[PDB]
């Protein structure tokens, strides 16, 4: 078995839009953001321009393969797996992809893309220039898929990347998961919202 | 009073919150797929919202998932 | 029969381009303007930035499966899939889509659509810094389907003045009203059927 | 026979690159430009944004179908029919199509595709804040088809009952008058129509 | 007078609005798919707007569709 | 033989990539840059935006057919035709194609792609309030082929169309082969270097 | 064999996204930066606008041919072949590529694929109108692959800035491309990755 | 005299307008598909633009199509 | 005393550099592929900033490599 | 004497332009595809720009084309 052989495998006979299913169990997801640069805020309009990488995970199983003489880790195209439906509800803009859209899968059909991110939000900037810092909420979450299919769950000091060189600094990141029945279906549209408590530089 | 807590789909034991109360209300997710509701448990009846939509009751399990 | 299985009848047997008909019944399309967030305002151009959930509904019987044991829903994509042909009459600038390109598709053939959009609109800015506000009037329906092929009738239940539209916007809305308008022309059977929304709004003051 | 039948008719055994050619006859395109809205102006630069319906027509007679216990309208799309190969010579940018690309189908061979239009313009601004007006011209016609392969002909109507009431401007009087002209090696002469927009500002 | 009512395709029942009308004017839509042609019935023949073009009558059914 | 029949010859029987080679021999380019309107000017950053067809031309024989009985000259789309991978060598943006990417080709092989485009560049724009005015240089040529797989030779009232109403008007173009020499390789990777001497209007 | 013939070769064998191994040995693959034009700068926002050709280079030696009596190089398309998922870290826009998307492959397996590439950076532009000049660190490596997959290396001295543009608003005074191997807590070896340190500054 | 005149590929009665001329330039559009021309039928030879190339004449029909 | 150092696999003659070391640290790129580790050895055990993890020791080889 | 020129790849006459010169010096487009290389004949041997690298030479045909 030789990487090529293993992208065959998972090329050939993995369906883009087939969500990884083991009945009645969801696929579980684990997400975050980890804040990179924020670029432009704008007090008056409570618009950021941010970028992220949105630390995405997963586990699809029908990949897997028998890593014992074979390569433990390759690296697959976003277009030929299968991939979460998230969206962020307080989105402003599209998804401005920097890095090439690849993500790594393991042999024990562990999936792991983290995309870099551009993206504009409407969000609470009240409070940029002072001590405390404005609290900026993000909430993301699955825009189709609920809970009992796809469950989304936030898994360091989240300062240390964060750009030496923005004209902002990061003061503390809270991922705080939020469930939410509607009234219809099973149970519950689950949502992560982040919390990015951030401020003007000195200068 | 045991009752039917959310998001979970099953009962629990609420040794006297007096009450099983149902919270219901149109959002904007909610012309599709409903409004929304968080069921529980009390100590009593709960505060109401404008337009918020109400239902409290004391049989055990009295207060469980509909379709609307 | 598992939700691979039912994706694999949709998207093989579906035909996107081929309009859902019941024999001189049309497509029954329910929809929807949520308005989310008013961005950009120029009371002197009389243009506006705004985005909303063009929460789009219909009736595709074709795709409809046995759910006693197995998934009651599921979500395609939009690709794979038959899709109305709306359209804003007044529209500016082209859909900048946010959300994935997916709509939800019941078993009884219930077809959920609902994008998130930012898109540009011409329409009656004049009277903005006002308590009255500014009514916006946004003309939208199909670009080729008339009525007896589509029909676009707007659902109101009072829902919520403005419960969700963010509580972080410049400005904050007071009353919207989607009032269906039925047009004949002078040719085809009956009327090319388009619903006009009114969004009145103004200034967070 | 049924719509999705129609299609498969349409889709299947028509060529979006081969002009429907009947021998020595050329494609009867009818053409004309319905102006919306005038958004950027620009005196300095001669530069105008506009938005306009570029009402297009044709006689496609291969499609043709038997309508008569049959539906005599479809709609197709533009990826699956032949187009004119039109553009507007003085153009400064791109085509920003607005409504979805489609054109309506009649059973006798006729072809509706008018889309919506946002593109930008050089042309005679000189003169926007006068009663008379500014006069703007835009040329368009095909780039590589000549007349005896496709012929454009301009066509009642109040161009201003439906052009936006909330322009910054208002629309005067537009002439679409047809020019054809001559060139030093092919049989004829390569057609094309000039638009003639008249317009002003509002007070 | 019973008169062809639009955007319905039949014929409805007034009593005494004493005209059948045809109004037909061009608007934008218009060089495709034809004037526009709003049929109905009313109390007498109604004012005329410049270019807007009409037709009044008084037969049971006396207005109906063209093309 | 109808039109149809010739697309479907060409679409069918021509590769995209496969320049067209006669052994030794390169694909003989005639190239132009026919300056159609001039936008944007910035004398502090030496930024132009300018619009212009890059009139294109080349020999393709194997497309060839007999015309005899039949039609000269056919419209063909650019996807289904072999292209040169001709460059800006001093551009900033990308090609804003306006026109429909199509190009005409002739019954003896002939091929006539010239689009229309919109483009930013880095050239000297020192001295446009003039009456020598500013004179604009844009290098052009193939990135990878280099001159014994394709040659690349400039071939009018140069300002007879330049649009009469540009903020800005053309005084003279002077489009001037360059070929150059490298370390390695039998010959030299040619490219074109067009001349945009103009300035501003009264 | 012919030009056609070889492209024939290359595009219906060669996978995409199969990356090139040779057994337990990386793609040695040798990048560089090739500063052309800066055009944006911004100290407050410390954003710079720039224009590189990100001359990328490497050894797939599967497309190999016999080139004896036949062509010596021939020019690919990018969708056709595998190429490196490189990244730079400090980006903020995505790529707006100039050039066609084509590599340079030769019949020995060497691979050259040197698009012109506008993207923005944040960076330290702290110190622009200097006699130092602002020395801005652009970070690149790949994404996904690590070390023993993919191997990065500079291979550079050069005076750069005899192309650099003579009609930018700046001038490039000295470029220092330096490799950094990194260790991560799991996996055989490094996450390698390229510095390139683009010291610049105002003209007059 | 009898002149072919332009767009139009036949000959037209020109009662004693005295030439048949062949206006020939080269504009933007001009190094593919060549100079435009406009033929046709005058009172007296035309005054020349610079540049502008000029064929006057006097047999019926003298000033036809080329291809060069 | 031998060492493992990094970012090589194997292990190196120290001659009395007393120690061998084991930093630790949680980056950005560190939730999905783990902390950070620069092995080596030194002449004395190293100064400790805040958050980093450390692990000194003497065995030949003493500071290999973990796996999660 | 005869030098070879270039661009072309071929010899040609200099009666006594005294010298066969070769010029290289590295650009931008150099990493990939070489030094720059302008071959020729003169009266003299040129003068030198900083960087730039010369080879001077009296032999008919002694400033041939290198491989690498």
């Amino acid at each position: 078995l030789d990487r090529a052989d293993i992208l065959y495998n998972i090329r050939q006979t993995s369906r883009p839009d087939v969500i990884p299913t083991q009945r009645d169990r969801p696929v579980a997801v684990s997400v975050s953001l980890k804040f990179i640069n924020i670029l432009e805020v704008n007090e008056i309009t409570n618009e950021v321009d941010v970028v992220f990488w949105q630390q995405t995970t997963w586990s699809d199983r029908t990949l897997a393969w028998n890593s014992s003489h074979s390569p433990d880790q390759v690296s697959v195209p976003i277009s030929s797996l299968w991939v979460p439906d998230l969206a962020a509800y307080n989105a402003i803009s599209k998804p401005e992809v920097l890095t090439p859209q690849l993500a790594r899968v393991v042999s024990d059909g562990e999936v792991l893309y983290m995309p870099s991110i551009r993206q504009r939000f409407s969000c609470d900037v009240s409070g940029v220039d002072t001590e405390s810092g404005a609290t900026c909420r993000i909430k993301i979450g699955s825009w189709t898929h609920h809970s009992r299919e796809i469950s989304v769950d936030p898994t360091s000091d989240d300062s240390e990347y964060f750009s030496q060189y923005s004209r902002f600094e990061i003061l503390d990141v809270t991922q705080k998961k939020n469930s939410v029945t509607y009234s219809c279906c099973p149970e519950a549209y689950e949502d992560v919202e982040v919390s990015l408590n951030f401020r003007k530089k000195g200068r | 009073i045991r009752c039917f807590i959310t998001p979970d789909i099953t009962s629990k034991d609420c040794p006297n919150g007096h009450v099983c109360y149902t919270k219901t209300w149109c959002d904007a997710f909610c012309s599709i797929r409903g409004k929304r509701v968080d069921l529980g448990c009390a100590a009593t009846c709960p505060t109401v919202k404008t337009g918020v939509d109400i239902q409290c009751c004391s049989t055990d399990n009295c207060n469980p998932f509909p379709t609307r």
